[PDB]
């Protein structure tokens, strides 16, 4: 629910997957919470989609 | 456009771009989307009159 | 070929 939106480039996609990249050239990345930054929610931004941001973080904390 | 091929962009997007490129978050220009639009387009009626 | 290092690492084991 809450705001996702990239430090750098933007969210993209094709027909099932998002990713995001460098405005200039296409090099899509996995959408994770080392490439987005939060702030407000999803009752403000207009445009706003669902999708789930990656967090490299627990699968370390679990193995 | 002008760098060569064209490239289309969201008008807000080219905004977020041009926030951005001033030094403020690009999540400034969505809270206040409707705010900034307002401005603007009271600001050019202004110079019109 | 040299190393880099991951600050998480020690942090999952303390
Ligand atoms: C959108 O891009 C993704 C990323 O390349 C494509 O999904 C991959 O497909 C291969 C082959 O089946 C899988 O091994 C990968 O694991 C998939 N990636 C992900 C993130 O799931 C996807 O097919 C492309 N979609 C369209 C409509 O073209
Ligand atoms: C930032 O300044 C603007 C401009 O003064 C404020 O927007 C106006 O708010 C008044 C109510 O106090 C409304 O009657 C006007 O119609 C608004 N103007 C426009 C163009 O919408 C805005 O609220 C201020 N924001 C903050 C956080 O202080
Ligand atoms: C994009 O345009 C379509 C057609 O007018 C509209 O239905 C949709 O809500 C718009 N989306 C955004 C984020 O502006
Ligand atoms: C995401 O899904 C929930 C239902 O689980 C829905 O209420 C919400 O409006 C959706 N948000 C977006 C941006 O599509």
């Amino acid at each position: 629910g809450k705001a996702h939106f990239p430090r750098e480039g933007v969210f993209v996609s094709n027909g099932t997957h998002w990713f995001v990249t460098q405005r200039n050239f296409y090099e899509p990345q996995i959408i994770t919470t080392d490439n987005t930054f939060v702030s407000g929610n999803c009752d403000v931004v207009i445009g706003i989609v669902n999708n789930t941001v990656y967090d490299p973080l627990q699968p370390e904390l679990d193995s | 456009f002008g760098a060569g091929p064209a490239l289309q962009i969201p008008f807000p997007m080219q905004m977020a771009y041009r926030f951005n490129g001033i030094g403020v978050t690009q999540n400034v220009l969505y809270e206040n989307q409707k705010l900034i639009a307002n401005q603007f387009n009271s600001a050019i009626g202004k110079i019109q009159d």
